[PDB]
């Protein structure tokens, strides 16, 4: 067969062991996801410093802790505005996702809080900027330093679906990249907890599933597909399925006709042709053997699963920090004034945030 | 090109969700 018994043996222990961590990871979210923090802070704890990102109900801000010192990313959300884009239950979930979940790939959340126009996520600033900018910048990773971020998002879904968690927003836009060369995943706007199926036409649409286009109900193994999108991306420079409009990418995405660079090693060719699987029976991430299909896969064979998630592997690219504070690796944003109103508005719509 | 392609698709930005 393909394994002698001393290494039969030693990936059945390394995946029982991480069954044993899963269970453990799944107690402590529900502790939290049943009974989640609220109103750690305040506004004027802080000093704005610059935009670092923008969205159509809010934007994000480097802000200093005036305390201690310690920069943070602070997510504003205008509550008028949230209303106004049906975003209520969406802002709701990601907060209470953020305050439950532990894993050293996202994002932590350290306070928040709201005031009469706003809602705050202060978040922990992660200076390294977007994989976005980093692979528009370089034009494509080399395959080895695809698969030590692809590996980063494979332990994080498997930690994400085993607390019934589906993320639905994959793309290189929502990576950070921290001090030490390692992934964070960021927004949780889109995310579901979903025992079984759901129906919900969202995400980017690059990164759309087939069964999310299609009317058909779908599970987690979207993320599995949304992963492959993301793989050939780094790898490639560019997505497997584009076009001008959206809805042209729609009619790529359901044939699902894939071609590869002709530098695609064959191993990651395999590996795509397996995510990028229009048939649910025969995708990886969903079958029988779940996340071990992926994980053991030949393009993986290198990638040491534990020290990975113990960040004790070099990374392949090392940010530029010239000190806290430094925003040198995002893009620059209009700034516009942060106003609270003398009057509360949408209370009883945010009462658990 | 599949590249050139690309480029030309204006997809090339920052990518909203739907
Ligand atoms: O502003 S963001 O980059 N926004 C998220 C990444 N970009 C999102 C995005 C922007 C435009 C289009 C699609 C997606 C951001 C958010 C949350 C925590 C952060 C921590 N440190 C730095 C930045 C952070
Ligand atoms: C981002 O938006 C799409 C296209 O215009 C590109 O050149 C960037 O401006
Ligand atoms: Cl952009």
């Amino acid at each position: 067969g393909h394994m002698g018994n001393a290494a039969a043996a030693k990936k059945g222990s390394e995946q029982e062991s991480v069954k044993e961590f899963l269970a453990k990871a799944k107690e402590e979210f529900l502790k939290k996801w049943e009974s989640p923090s609220q109103n750690t802070a305040q506004l004027d704890h802080f000093d704005r410093i610059k935009t670092l990102g923008t969205g159509s109900f809010g934007r994000v801000m480097l802000v200093k802790h005036k305390e201690t010192g310690n920069h943070y990313a602070m997510k504003i959300l205008d509550k008028q505005k949230v209303v106004k884009l049906k975003q209520i239950e969406h802002t709701l979930n990601e907060k209470r996702i953020l305050q439950a979940v532990n894993f050293p790939f996202l994002v932590k959340l350290e306070f928040s809080f709201k005031d009469n126009s706003n809602l705050y996520m202060v978040m922990e600033y992660v200076p390294g900027g977007e994989m976005f900018s980093h692979l528009r910048r370089i034009g494509r990773f080399s395959e080895p330093h695809a698969r030590f971020y692809a590996a980063q998002i494979v332990l994080t879904f498997e930690y994400l679906h085993s607390l019934d968690l589906i993320y639905r927003d994959l793309k290189p836009e929502n990576l950070l990249i921290d001090q030490q060369g390692y992934i964070q995943v960021t927004d949780f706007g889109f995310a579901k907890r979903v025992k079984g199926r759901t129906w919900t036409l969202c995400g980017t649409p690059e990164y759309l599933a087939p069964e999310i286009i299609l009317s058909k109900g779908y599970n987690k193994a979207v993320d599995w597909w949304a992963l492959g999108v993301l793989i050939y991306e780094m790898a490639a420079g560019y997505p497997p399925f584009f076009a001008d409009q959206p809805i042209q990418i729609y009619e790529k995405i359901v044939s699902g006709k894939v071609r590869f660079p002709s530098h695609f090693s064959s191993d990651l060719k395999d590996l795509l042709r397996n995510l990028l699987q229009v048939d649910l029976t025969k995708r990886f991430g969903n079958l029988k053997n779940g996340v071990n299909d992926i994980k053991n896969h030949k393009w993986f064979a290198t990638t040491d699963w534990i020290a990975i998630y113990q960040r004790k592997v070099e990374a392949p690219f090392i940010p530029k920090f010239k000190g806290p504070g430094d925003t040198s690796n995002f893009d620059d944003y209009e700034e516009e004034e942060i106003r609270v109103s003398i009057n509360e508005k949408c209370g009883k719509e945010f009462t658990e945030f | 090109t599949t590249y050139a392609d690309f480029i030309a698709s204006g997809r090339t930005s920052r990518r909203d969700a739907i």
